[PDB]
């Protein structure tokens, strides 16, 4: 990809599975005879993790768009491959395992999830607005989680109730039917571009939807779709 | 014809126990007070508090 960098065309870059490259690095260090360091991880960890990860780098000469994944060994997010990745990027999604066995397919944590582009001179002020206060929702949710789960929803305040019921609504609707998914799941594909997903969720924030039951921002694109499934169940 | 019955709002005076002798109505109060107002009110009181104390501490 670098030739290709090199003379400035521009390089949509997916490395699939780096933790993979660690494990591999680990394996040829354990039969090296180095010294272990942590769990089994080779010594050089950081380094061959600086020497691959700053190739990916768009110069002055062309760029390249790189999309990498990471596995996390059992899920422990504090294993030294993810956690030496964690500084090599610019944007971070984090899927759990608890909002995919929740049925949620893109399985995407919003509290964990973050990206260096995230400024309104960037983004957007709208989508920078409506991203932080998608989080602060959630994060609301995260604080009140023991305190519903133990007790309920009714101990909280009605301003509270009201953002545990638009954060669980959120929380269904980050989920999305892909087009990829058709082998294993009836529902047909969506593309919701950026603008119409900053609009549905200031929508959302701003108190539509608010009647509609949360089962009805499952697995749906923009708020328009929810809002006609909602009419055509009236 | 048969029975009388006196929906009477309230009674005071009553030879069986009236002011001097009354025993039942004595502590009565604390008897519906102790185990259901007086104390009890503080005794629930303090299981709202040290829960709602230790709400925060497992949060």
């Amino acid at each position: 990809a670098e030739y290709f960098r090199d003379e400035g065309r521009d390089i949509l870059l997916f490395i699939d599975n780096i933790f993979r490259f660690v494990q591999a690095g680990s394996e040829v260090s354990s039969l090296l005879g180095r010294m272990p360091s942590q769990v089994g991880y080779q010594p050089t960890l950081g380094t061959e993790m600086g020497e691959l990860q700053e190739r990916i780098t768009s110069t002055k000469r062309g760029s390249i768009t790189s999309m990498q994944a990471v596995y996390v060994p059992a899920d422990d997010y504090t294993d030294p491959a993810p956690a030496t990745v964690f500084s090599h990027l610019d944007a971070t999604i984090s899927l759990e395992r608890s909002i995919a066995e929740r049925a949620i397919f893109p399985a995407v944590d919003p509290l964990a999830s973050t990206s260096r582009i995230l400024d309104p001179n960037i983004v957007g002020e709208e989508h920078y607005r409506v991203a932080q206060e998608v989080k602060r929702v959630l994060q609301r949710y995260k604080d009140l989680k023991d305190i519903i789960a133990i007790l309920g929803m009714e101990e909280l305040s009605d301003e509270d109730k009201l953002t545990v019921q638009r954060a669980r609504k959120i929380e269904l609707f980050f989920s999305q039917p892909f087009t990829v998914a058709q082998q294993f799941t009836g529902r047909p594909g969506k593309y919701v571009p950026v603008k119409k997903t900053v609009e549905s969720f200031a929508r959302l924030l701003n108190g539509e939807g608010d009647h509609i039951p949360e089962s009805f921002f499952y697995m749906q694109g923009d708020f328009d779709d929810v809002l006609a499934a909602y009419e055509a169940s009236q | 014809p048969h029975r009388v019955t006196i929906l009477a709002d309230t009674v005071e005076r009553a030879d069986e126990i009236d002011e001097a002798r009354a025993e039942q109505a004595r502590a009565e109060a604390e008897a519906r007070r102790r185990e259901a107002q007086s104390e009890r009110d503080m005794a629930l009181a303090e299981a709202k508090l040290r829960k709602e104390m230790v709400r925060l501490r497992v949060a």
